[PDB]
């Protein structure tokens, strides 16, 4: 239910060093 | 992981280490999907051609880890296994078709900054995210070359088109597999490797910001070889079996 | 290589 949300990232709205690369690849 | 980098603290809180009691050694990756259940590749537990047939008791799972070898006091939780379930139609005889297994833990593990479950996709998330070009993320403590890492490694790789996957190998590819990796000279490389098996291939939904486990690290003809790709168990295609086992024995 | 884990786990 609270799956896939990381306490040290998503829960405190921080981003890891390379997650932007993944999002950038989701073009459509 | 070949050509990856050091994972950040808490970057992958569903990463589970599959650890043998004796001799003490890392067996495989696995991933945490609830407080009682851990997912992994079936071949990590059962592979007769190599006399691999592990029983609950031969094993432990270490959750919340970062360092490969250290006992990370107050950080990691180590659990005993209540029961192992292997996909009834896992094809170890041929091509590791349906390379998947569930592990029920004796007790629930407590969540923390370092231990948190990953989501499993539904039909919509699969369709929407499993497309050639889209990148996913693989993590593990397996070989760095075809020694071993001090810390959890991470690599992001793009999903590859089905025909290119088929054309890279003599092995019969099924609908329960997908491959990922860069093509030769794209200017980037990277791959999973021995020891990474059973670990998760994850993608972050841009619709709800949640991480979803799309694949399980399954096999490859070498590690980070040019013109070769890693193969992953297609998690959503095997979801009816996952839900089945969980609804029956949980 | 591997650091001894508490014996309660074994
Ligand atoms: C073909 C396959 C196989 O038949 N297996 C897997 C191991 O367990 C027995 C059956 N296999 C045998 C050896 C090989 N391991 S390896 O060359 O270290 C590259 C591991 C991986 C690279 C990319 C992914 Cl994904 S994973 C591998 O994956
Ligand atoms: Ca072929
Ligand atoms: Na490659």
């Amino acid at each position: 239910a609270d799956c896939g949300l990381r306490p040290l990232f998503e829960k405190k709205s921080l981003e890891d060093k390379t997650e932007r690369e993944l999002l950038e690849s989701y073009i459509d | 992981i070949v050509e990856g980098s050091d994972a950040e603290i808490g970057m992958s809180p569903w990463q589970v280490m599959l650890f043998r009691k004796s001799p003490q050694e890392l067996l495989c990756g696995a991933s945490l999907i609830s407080d009682r259940w851990v997912l992994t590749a079936a071949h990590c537990l059962l592979y007769p051609p190599w006399d691999k047939n592990f029983t609950e008791n031969d094993l432990l799972v270490r959750i919340g880890k970062h360092s490969r070898t250290r006992y990370e006091r107050n950080i990691e939780k180590i659990s005993m296994l209540e029961k192992i379930y292997i996909h009834p139609r896992y094809n170890w005889r041929e091509n590791l078709d349906r390379d998947i297994a569930l592990m029920k833990l004796k007790k629930p593990v407590a969540f923390s900054d370092y231990i948190h479950p990953v989501c499993l996709p539904d039909r919509e998330t699969a369709a929407s995210l499993l497309q050639a070009g889209y990148k996913g993320r693989v993590t593990g403590w397996g070989n760095l070359k075809e020694g071993q890492p001090s810390v959890l490694q991470v690599v992001n790789l793009p999903i590859v088109e089905r025909p290119v996957c088929k054309d890279s190998t003599r092995i019969r590819i099924t609908d329960n597999m997908f491959c990922a990796g860069y093509k030769p000279d794209e200017g980037k490389r990277g791959d999973a490797c021995e020891g990474d098996s059973g670990g998760p291939f994850v993608m972050k939904s841009p619709f709800n910001n949640r991480w979803y486990q799309m694949g399980i690290v399954s096999w490859g003809e070498g590690c980070d070889r040019d013109g070769k790709y890693g193969f992953y168990t297609h998690v959503f295609r095997l979801k009816k079996w996952i839900q089945k086992v969980i609804d029956q024995f949980g | 290589d591997f650091e001894e884990i508490p014996e309660e786990y074994l």
